[PDB]
């Protein structure tokens, strides 16, 4: 039940670079989600959290990145914004739950992080299931970009500071979500169930 | 459905502890949680500690940690909590309560009787009755008020009446209070006209017949 | 660090729109779950509504809750009320590794509802060797016989307020009840008098008294 060693990783990647690792063929005991006092958030849409274990799954999964702390609030079905399109849209009828907890001491330097990145502007919504790595130049006006800032040529890349200075909506928080999936398919999860 | 049965001491003189339990009868006590809160008189609830399934997790709050301490015992099938270094700031009851569901515990679900606990002394004697001289003054107000009090009188009650052919006196029970100079005191009102200026005078009989001690003192005028 | 503040009690005409409003703020409220608890006097807690959407067994459909998310804050509304529906409720939250319990909002489904009156004297002269001093408000014949008294002196909290249980006297099924407190000299010697201010319904006229000291 190897659910700690996704908790415990040292390294964590981008907002951009969210990672999924596939959770089937494994007896969940699902003994982690009991400590919730370490836990900042533990809310689940689309499912009843009671009823997880008494139900068994065809295949689970498990999503773990990094944000800021302020956005745990938008991290809802039904909003909007650019966070809510050009990073990660929640379709209305999505189910499973968002986990996260404070890293501020442990995930922030003094100097500042320089290693999560992302686009800041896109066109349009992101496709279901497209992985966001392009790192497109913003041309806001029809003057064209030679890939140097100059007339109308604002470059799309900015970087953020983590600073003593800053508030709390500045620090680093450690982001875990959990997508439970019934396919047309018989379940091959199945909780302890005592 | 869900019965529960609490059995123990109950008022203690400081210096000895207190052997508390929360027997667990018809329901599976090893599959549920067990917690221990506290409900202070006239306030809402107060978080005290928590204990988790295995009782690995043992959170309590800062400013009182140390001293208070949970705990269970699923071998045994029953529940203790034991106090140590209880204060004055301690009386108040107590209750044993399981969590809302299966290995959930941010909800509470089922509450028993409860059991009480007390650090404190009794002293139950001394009236110090003292008269409340009338006061009137009115200035086109019409407004009287005046009343018979005891203080630190143990066992409650005590029987003030107006001892007449009117049974509709504003009688008033007593504060039991234990903290922050809480200082017992009883009060009554009548409703009278203003002929209370010095022409009548009211005593109040109060005859302590269990213990044999009366206090009695006339009533002065004042002085403005 | 983690207060909160709510109204002391709300009330609407009949045919209205009724509610019970616990809201929190420096932090959002929706983050995690809230609990509804119902607490019948002399009776052991039960719970009514649990996760804000899921009602227990043998809990009546005229029990409802959801969120506002224009406002960030939990809402219970309960329609048709009746008699066997009074009791006392609270709201419920847990922040981190402690647990939160608010004021809570108080229904009640009930006859007269006249203003109380305040009487009070304080040239008590006769106590002063005993005790402090003893503020004197007697209020009697209220509806609801359920009030408590929020004083702040000036600009400082007063923390001798002593409050009774409000008990039924009698046959009569009235209440009656007052506030008492050790007053320091100085609060109603530097300024002009000192008032009982008593919060019963939203009806209030002058709340004015007029004393004429000797």
């Amino acid at each position: 039940c190897p659910f700690g060693e996704v908790f415990n990783a040292t390294r964590f990647a981008s907002v951009y670079a969210w990672n999924r690792k596939r959770i089937s063929n494994c007896v969940a005991d699902y003994s982690v989600l009991y400590n919730s006092a370490s836990f900042s958030t533990f809310k689940c849409y689309g499912v009843s959290p009671t009823k997880l274990n008494d139900l068994c799954f065809t295949n689970v999964y498990a999503d773990s990145f990094v944000i800021r702390g302020d956005e745990v609030r938008q991290i809802a079905p039904g909003q909007t914004g650019k966070i809510a399109d050009y990073n990660y849209k929640l379709p209305d009828d999505f189910t499973g739950c968002v986990i996260a907890w404070n890293s501020n001491n442990l995930d922030s330097k003094v100097g500042g992080n320089y290693n999560y990145r992302y686009r800041l502007f896109r066109k349009s919504n992101l496709k279901p299931f497209e992985r966001d790595i392009s790192t497109e130049i913003y041309q806001a006006g029809s003057k064209p970009c030679n890939g140097v800032e100059g007339f109308n040529c604002y470059f799309p890349l900015q970087s953020y500071g983590f600073q003593p200075t800053n508030g709390v909506g500045y620090q680093p928080y450690r982001v875990v979500v959990l997508s439970f999936e019934l396919l047309h398919a018989p379940a091959t999860v199945c909780g302890p169930k005592k | 459905e869900v019965q529960l049965v609490e059995s123990g001491g109950g008022v203690v003189q400081p210096g000895r502890s207190l052997r508390l339990s929360c027997a667990a009868s018809g329901f599976t006590f090893s599959s549920y949680g067990m917690h221990w809160v506290r409900q202070a008189p006239g306030k809402g609830l107060e978080w005290v500690a928590v204990i988790s399934y295995d009782g690995s997790n043992k959170y309590y709050a800062d400013s009182v940690k140390g001293r208070f301490t949970i705990s269970r015992d699923n071998s045994k099938n029953t529940l203790y909590l034991q106090m140590n270094s209880l204060r004055a700031e301690d009386t108040a009851v107590y209750y044993c309560a399981n969590g809302f569901g299966e290995y959930y515990y941010y909800a509470m679900d089922v509450w028993g009787q409860g059991t009480t606990v007390t650090v404190s002394s009794a002293s139950t004697k001394g009236p110090s009755v003292f008269p409340l001289a009338p006061s009137s003054k009115s200035t086109s107000g019409g407004t009287a008020a005046l009343g018979c009090l005891v203080k630190d009188y143990f066992p409650e009650p005590v029987t003030v009446s107006w001892n007449s052919g009117a049974l509709t006196s504003g009688v008033h029970t007593f504060p039991a209070v234990l903290q922050s100079s809480g200082l017992y005191s009883l009060s009554s009102v009548v409703t009278v006209p203003s002929s209370s200026l010095g022409t009548q005078t009211y005593i109040c009989n109060v005859n302590h017949k269990p213990s044999n001690t009366k206090v009695d003192k006339k009533v002065e005028p004042k002085s403005c | 660090n983690f207060m909160l503040t709510q109204p002391h009690s709300v009330s609407e005409s009949p045919g209205k729109t009724v509610t019970i409003s616990c809201t929190g703020s420096s932090g959002s409220i929706a983050s995690n779950y809230v609990q509804w608890y119902q607490r019948r006097p002399g009776s052991a807690p039960t719970t009514v509504i649990y996760e804000d959407n899921q009602r227990p067994s043998g809990v009546p459909d005229r029990f409802s809750a959801s969120i506002d998310s224009s406002s960030n804050s939990a809402s219970l509304t309960i329609s048709g009320l009746k008699t066997e529906d009074e009791a006392d409720y609270y709201c419920q939250s847990y922040d981190s590794s402690n647990w939160v319990f608010g004021g809570g909002t108080k229904l009640t489904v009930l006859q007269p509802k006249a203003a109380p009156s305040v009487t009070l004297f304080p040239p008590s002269s006769e106590e002063l060797q005993a005790n402090k001093a003893t503020l004197v408000c007697l209020i009697s014949d209220f509806y609801p016989g359920a009030v408590t008294v929020a004083w702040k002196a000036d600009s400082s909290p007063v923390k001798a307020g002593v409050e009774t249980t409000t008990p039924s006297k009698q046959s009569n099924n009235k209440y009656a009840a007052s506030s008492y407190l050790s007053l320091t000299p100085e609060q109603w010697k530097s300024h002009r008098s000192y008032s009982c201010q008593v919060t019963h319904e939203g009806s209030t006229v002058e709340k004015t008294v007029a004393p004429t000291e000797c």
